[PDB]
């Protein structure tokens, strides 16, 4: 008769109920992206509907009981899982205003002209063109159009999601996202929200030489272009970072390459050669994965899934995805090609469907990775050791008489560190700017007086041209736009490092950690199993603990990752001044 | 010379709560039929071995039939514990018989979803050995019991798979049978030469 009793029937139900309900979604969502015709949206639109219905009365009539009587671990926190969703309970009259909002500030975005849309021809200027006027004029363009008529909406839409936060007894919205990490534990394994912050904090400081280095070479390496246009001492501008915003650095390669005499490692040509298909890629994930000890996959899983463009002149997407529609369904989804790019997509897929595999014994609330990094974390080691020397001449797709040289591990390097490394001080001002304003701390009337104040002082960008408070920069970005956590990154980044080192230790490899291999080693993936089968059911600290043997977030793997980089780059530096200045303004020299 | 054949190879199976139940009796047993059949995922026989069938025949036999899915397979044998075990059909401790499986996904399935097979999940206690209910009695989990109607803290007792072709291996439709001797004052009848 005591509560936990009324709890456990609750759940009993529910976990047999929202199965089917998923399962259909999961189907009429694949149908669509499989055939895409002008039918199978409304069906799609109708599973959804559906399956949202019911996930919000459960949500509302599982509200009225107590917390505080549950005595089970698990039980608890799947109750805390379903309550907690749907908070978005404020005011009726106020939430088709809000929806209203927020789906106008989304359609300029998609909708977005500039003299070419934002997919085909805006972004080829951005990544390809090296004229310095036509980038000049195209980016002020592109936040001069598109960014001014979203200013005036984004003023409210912070008000809304502040009284949305302080319904439910939090401080602001900002606080209502830092609630992913939150967890209630033992003295051991607990995790407080205010700690995030300071904790991030530390994790940047010991990246700040490195990143001072890499701010000086490209620095010297972008004067040829431009002899006497930008001054070899101040931040570098914006529109000259290979990106419409500069979240990757990874296209300013062939203006920054140290030997250009020796090519990349790349095997298209020999797989060309031995005439390969689709199916032998994928058969080559599957002995990468089951060499490690994983299982295998499904029969299912061959017969199912979509792995080649459909030539009978129907529409797809194909964007690469993969699919756990629920109850034992496995799907990828990927247009194949013939290239050596598609070799570690192959494997990155495969590592989100071993992981989605894992965890399909713990129950439905439960099905999910430890936090919002973890998921995606997982598949990027396996990628990383697919790709290494070692790997290739092994599988077969390499001369046996290949060797390898300094300065083509160095090139790998730096290619690896532009794409990794350069994203860091980017995504944390992003975080640390938005925290900030929904914090309400920053004056509305000096925003851009602000941020442009935090462009120079942590990431050293310089704007090209003078702005006034008319225009909101924020807003160009996809994920600013749209309503979306930024901070997903910071932590996935670190993580696979952390993960990388700890299989690598165990797998006992000599020499450099970039040169490692995990193949043909039974207990690095018998140990990752180990967490990957826990799901959610335990906090993310023992997950992390039970691999690693910490409880936190340590930058120095990713340091000794790059140790050969960071040395042989320190010897460049001597006859030349690293740093940047904030004295320096567009107008007056 | 009774029919085994019809018992197997019948058009329709019944849920699992209405287990139907098939009384053979005056005629012989012929067991190389069911063993030449090579279509058996599982033909675990329980003191029963043919080296032995051949000197000792009982008087009648009952036949069970039913659909389950594939993981509640190995819930079919003395003591097993779960949801089907204790709340559907439990084997006797001292039970004496043979159980066979086999994979029928190619027959029972449907792209919009089948929902005509039941299984129930709540009852009061467990159930006794070849014991049956189908009673349709709303489920009562709370003290205060509701007039005869569900809605809050009250829940029905049955639920449906819903069969589809593109499922996995665990959860593909399986087709079962189970049979079982009797040893009362009857002739016995049930055993052939050769
Ligand atoms: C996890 O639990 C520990 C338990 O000790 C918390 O430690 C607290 O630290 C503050 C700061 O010194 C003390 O004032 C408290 O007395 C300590 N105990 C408690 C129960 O608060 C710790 O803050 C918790 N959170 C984290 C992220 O470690
Ligand atoms: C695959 O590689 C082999 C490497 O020799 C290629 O072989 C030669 O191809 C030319 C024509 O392109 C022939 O005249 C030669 O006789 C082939 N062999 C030798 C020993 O040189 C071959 O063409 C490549 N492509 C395929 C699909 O076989
Ligand atoms: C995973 O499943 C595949 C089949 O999809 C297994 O592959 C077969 O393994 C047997 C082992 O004796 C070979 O004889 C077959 O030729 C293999 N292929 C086929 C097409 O059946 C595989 O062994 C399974 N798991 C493991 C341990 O890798
Ligand atoms: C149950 O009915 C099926 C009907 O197909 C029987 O299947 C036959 O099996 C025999 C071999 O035992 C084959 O020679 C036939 O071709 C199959 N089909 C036909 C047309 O009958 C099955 O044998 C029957 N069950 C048992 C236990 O005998
Ligand atoms: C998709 O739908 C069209 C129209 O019904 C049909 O012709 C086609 O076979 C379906 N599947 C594929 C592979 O496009
Ligand atoms: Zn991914």
């Amino acid at each position: 008769q005591s509560t936990e009793d009324l709890v456990n029937t609750f759940l009993e139900k529910f976990n047999y109920e929202a199965e089917e309900l998923s399962y259909q979604s999961s189907l009429a969502s694949w149908n669509y992206n499989t055939n895409i015709t002008d039918e199978n949206l409304q069906k799609m639109n109708n599973a959804g509907a559906k399956w949202s219905a019911f996930y919000e009365e459960q949500s509302k009539l599982a509200k009225t009981y107590p917390l505080e009587e549950i005595q089970d671990s698990t039980v608890k926190r799947q109750l805390r899982a379903l309550q907690h969703s749907g908070s978005s309970v404020l005011s009726a009259d106020k939430n088709q205003r809000l929806n209203t909002i927020l789906n106008s500030m989304s359609t300029i975005y998609s909708t977005g002209k500039a003299c070419l849309l934002l997919e085909p021809g805006l972004d080829d200027i951005m990544e390809n063109s090296k004229d310095y006027n036509e980038r000049l004029w195209a980016w002020e363009g592109w936040r001069s159009e598109v960014g001014k008529q979203l200013r005036p909406l984004y003023e409210e839409y912070v008000a809304l999601k502040n009284e949305m936060a302080r319904a439910n007894n939090y401080e602001d919205y900002g606080d209502y996202w830092r609630g992913d990490y939150e967890e209630e534990w033992e003295n051991g394994y607990n995790y407080s929200r205010n700690q995030l912050i300071d904790d991030v904090e530390h994790t940047f400081t010991q990246i700040m030489p490195l990143y001072q280095h890499l701010h000086a070479y490209v620095r010297t390496k972008l004067m040829d272009t431009y002899p006497s246009y930008i001054s070899p001492t101040g931040c570098l501008p914006a529109h000259l970072l290979g990106d419409m915003w500069g979240r990757f650095w990874t296209n300013l390669y062939p203006l920054t390459v140290p030997f250009g005499q020796k090519p990349n490692i790349d095997v298209t040509n020999a797989m060309v050669n031995q005439s390969w298909d689709a199916r032998k890629i994928f058969k080559e994930a599957e002995k990468f994965f089951v060499s490690v000890g994983l299982p295998n996959m499904t029969q299912g899983f061959w017969e199912n899934s979509m792995l080649t463009e459909p030539s009978d002149s129907w529409k797809v997407v194909c964007h690469p995805t993969a699919w756990d529609l629920g109850r034992g369904d496995f799907r990828i989804k990927m247009c194949t090609k013939v290239t050596m790019d598609d070799f570690l997509t192959a494997h990155h897929e495969m590592g989100h469907i071993q992981y989605d595999m894992a965890y399909a014994a713990q129950p439905f609330l439960l099905r999910n990775g430890a936090n919002e990094g973890f998921h995606e974390a997982v598949g990027e080691i396996m990628s990383l050791s697919a790709a290494t020397p070692n790997h290739l001449k092994n599988i077969g797709l390499l001369p046996p008489s290949f060797f390898e040289d300094s300065e083509t591990e160095i090139n790998f390097l730096l290619k690896q560190a532009l794409t990794i490394v350069g994203t860091l001080p980017f995504t944390y001002m992003l975080e640390k700017w938005r925290w900030m304003v929904f914090k309400g701390e920053i004056p509305k009337d000096q925003w851009m007086k602000t941020w442009w104040e935090m462009k120079r002082n942590i990431v050293g960008v310089v704007e090209p041209v003078p702005h006034d408070e008319t225009y909101c920069d924020p807003a160009s970005l996809f994920h600013v736009a749209n309503d979306y956590s930024f901070i997903r990154y910071y932590t996935r980044t670190i993580y696979q490092f952390q993960f990388q080192e700890a299989l690598c230790q165990i797998a006992k490899h000599e020499g450099p950690l970039h040169k490692c291999d995990i193949s043909n080693s039974s207990e690095a993936g018998q140990k990752l199993l180990e967490m990957l089968k826990l799901g959610k059911s335990k906090p993310w600290t023992y997950a992390l603990e039970i691999v690693v043997g910490a409880k936190n977030m340590d930058v120095r793997p990713l340091l000794n990752y790059f140790e050969p980089l960071f040395t042989w780059l320190k010897e460049q530096n001597r006859n030349s001044f690293v740093g940047w200045n904030t004295d320096w303004s567009p107008y007056a020299d | 010379l009774c029919p085994f054949g019809e018992v197997f190879n019948a058009t329709r199976f019944a849920s699992v709560y209405a287990w139907n139940r098939k009384r053979i009796s005056n005629c012989v047993a012929d067991y190389s039929v069911l063993y030449n059949s090579a279509s058996f995922s599982t033909f675990k026989c329980y003191g029963v071995s043919p080296t032995k069938l051949n000197d000792l025949c009982f008087t009648n036999v009952y036949a069970d039939s039913f659909v389950i899915r594939g993981d509640e397979v190995r819930q079919i044998a003395p003591g097993q514990t779960g949801k089907i075990a204790d709340y559907n059909y439990k084997l006797p401790d001292d039970f004496t018989g043979c159980v066979i499986a086999w994979n029928s996904n190619n027959l029972d399935s449907k792209v919009g979803g089948n929902y005509n097979y039941l299984y129930r999940l709540f009852r009061k206690s467990n159930l006794k050995p070849f014991e049956r209910d189908i009673s349709t009695e709303i489920y009562q989990a709370g003290s205060t019991p509701c007039n005869g109607v569900e809605g809050f803290n009250c829940y029905f007792p049955l639920q449906s798979y819903g069969f589809q072709p593109t499922y996995g291996v665990g959860y593909q439709p399986y087709r079962v049978v189970v049979l079982s001797f009797e040893l009362l004052h009857a002739p016995a009848t049930v055993c052939g030469p050769k």
